[PDB]
């Protein structure tokens, strides 16, 4: 379902999806199991270019995040078009010796031709068995 | 048990860097993050940094951030200290804690590692037996060394905090308290060891 | 940087008496706070974890509670062996330590002080030096005053003198070294070390023999 995220930009992602996850419940991310995400959000200028920039922390210590492709162009139709809409499908591998922990923070930031495109930290989410 | 052994107390010049090294044993530091900690003579605790090993890469207090370098597999974790000033001069600790997905603190500490940064020389002490003359007290005079700390063993023992002399050098005594009976027919060796000079000295303490 | 802000930096009580040390966060750290002991001379030790959770073998005196943004460690009767440095840590993002609050516990029984003076030894004398080592030992209060003399008269210069410390029994310690030449030594009668605590003065003397 739909799940909370904070903004970090200026409101360009319109939603973002995880099966089995819904609101500011907690959100389950299962090691050795993968994880589906999806988010939809209107490009904020035209660019040639979509960087994605991850930044994660298990227990307030960051975390390197392995398996993102940083060309989010790989996955929607580039150059983006200012004020059209696009939305983007990913799976993400969890590793099976991921860190559990109950205090996961998730940024995504989406850098542009001309500065961000899209940003948004995630705190609900868990890593558990 | 879960062990973490640090590198020994050492001098280390203004403008030079300092590896301190944090080694488990009994254990790893996997389902634990690692952190070093600072305290300053009279001071308090201060986090330099920390890291989830072969998890992350170092994470770090601002304003240590650019002379601290952290890096850590599962069994060895090292802090690195560049452009020392004397401000630095403190006792370094390792220290873990358990990730929040498990059970219990996971709380362990390393013994510390006091770093002195000076531009004095280090000098193993010379060491004096302390003759006695219900009960009898023996030890040893730990004189004239730099820079701290010294350890002192033997073979009831009171270990005195060192006094630091106008030269800049200190000085320490530890005490053995024993029946006058056992004098004649025991012996006293007091075992001191001063590693920032790779020093180890063992002197007889006879009537 | 999230910044903690621990009160007092000082407290001061008797045995059995309720002491609290606040704690706040510059912003939300959730649960995620710690309190640790440092022991005088002695590596910090965990109290508490996620704000309320007792360390295995924690005595039950101990409790942690807060608000979010504000915490507070209580310890319901205050005994000898709190006497300690406590510090909060934040582990929400990276860590920070508080100030840390030195505890201090008044109305224990007085003890006065144990002293053992030693001469030269024949070794130091070979050495062309000579010092003689006043150790002092089980006081309560933590301060003591020391006078050296020598044949009675004061000996104001070759002192040096340690502040008190805490030893593992909550009594105190101190040492005073007096340096003199081994002509200093062996000219002179006698050298007395002389310990006064609340009053009561213990005084040992040693000759050249
Ligand atoms: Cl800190």
């Amino acid at each position: 379902d739909q799940v909370d995220v904070k903004d970090c930009a200026n409101h360009e992602i319109k939603k973002v999806l995880v099966p089995g996850c819904h609101g500011s419940e907690p959100c389950i991310i299962h090691r050795g199991k993968p994880f589906q995400l999806e988010a939809l959000f209107e490009a904020n200028q035209n660019s040639k270019t979509a960087k994605i920039e991850i930044k994660a922390s298990i227990d307030g210590l960051e975390v390197d995040v392995p398996g993102i492709d940083p060309n989010a162009c790989h996955y929607m139709k580039c150059p983006l078009v200012k004020g059209q809409q696009y939305d983007i499908k990913y799976t993400w591998n969890v590793p099976k010796i991921a860190p559990k922990s109950e205090n996961v923070v998730v940024t995504v930031k989406v850098m542009g031709d001309n500065g961000v495109l899209a940003c948004a930290i995630a705190t609900h989410a868990k890593i558990r068995d | 048990q879960v062990q973490l052994v640090q590198s020994g107390a050492e001098v280390k010049k203004p403008g030079s860097s300092v590896k301190v090294s944090c080694k488990a044993s009994g254990g790893t530091f996997n389902t634990y993050s690692l952190s070093w900690v600072r305290q300053a003579p009279g001071q308090g605790l201060e986090w330099m940094g920390g890291i989830i090993p072969n998890f992350g890469r170092g994470n770090y207090a601002q304003k240590f951030q650019g002379r601290v370098t952290i890096t850590a597999d599962e069994s060895s974790a090292y802090m690195e200290l560049s452009s020392l000033r004397s401000e630095d001069t403190a006792v370094y600790y390792c220290a873990t804690f358990r990730l929040t997905g498990y059970s219990g603190s996971g709380s362990y500490w390393g013994q510390g590692t006091l770093v002195t940064v000076s531009s004095a020389s280090t000098k193993g002490p010379s060491v004096f037996p302390l003759a006695p003359s219900g009960t009898a007290a023996l030890g040893c005079l730990v004189k004239d060394y730099f820079p701290e700390p010294v350890t002192v063993s033997w073979n009831g023992v009171h270990t005195f905090p060192a006094v630091l002399q106008s030269s800049g050098l200190y000085s320490l005594s530890s005490v053995v308290t024993v029946p006058s009976s056992s004098l004649g027919t025991q012996t006293y060796i007091c075992n001191v060891n001063h590693k920032p000079s790779n020093t180890k000295v063992d002197k007889k303490v006879e009537p | 940087d999230i910044q903690m802000t621990q009160s007092p930096s000082t407290l001061s009580a008797s045995v059995g008496d309720r002491v609290t040390i606040t704690c706040r966060a510059s912003q939300n750290i959730n649960n995620w706070l710690a309190w640790y002991q440092q022991k005088p001379g002695k590596a910090p030790n965990l109290l508490i974890y996620k704000a309320s959770t007792l360390e295995t073998g924690v005595p039950s005196r101990f409790s942690g509670s807060g608000s979010g943004t504000e915490f507070t460690l209580t310890i319901s009767s205050l005994q000898p062996d709190d006497l300690a440095t406590y510090y909060c840590q934040q582990y929400h993002s990276h860590r920070t330590f508080g100030q840390g609050t030195k505890v201090e516990v008044k109305g224990q029984p007085k003890a006065n002080p144990t002293v053992t003076l030693f001469p030269p030894s024949s070794e130091e004398l070979q050495a062309n030096k000579a010092t003689l080592v006043c150790l002092i030992s089980d006081f309560y209060p933590g301060a003591v005053t020391v006078a050296w003399k020598a044949d009675g008269s004061p000996v104001k210069a070759g002192v040096e003198t340690t502040k008190p410390s805490k030893q593992s029994n909550n009594k105190y310690a101190a040492s005073s070294y007096l340096s003199l030449t081994p002509e200093q030594w062996k000219s002179h009668r006698s050298y007395s070390c002389q310990v006064t605590h609340e009053g009561s003065t213990v005084e040992k003397t040693v000759a050249p023999t």
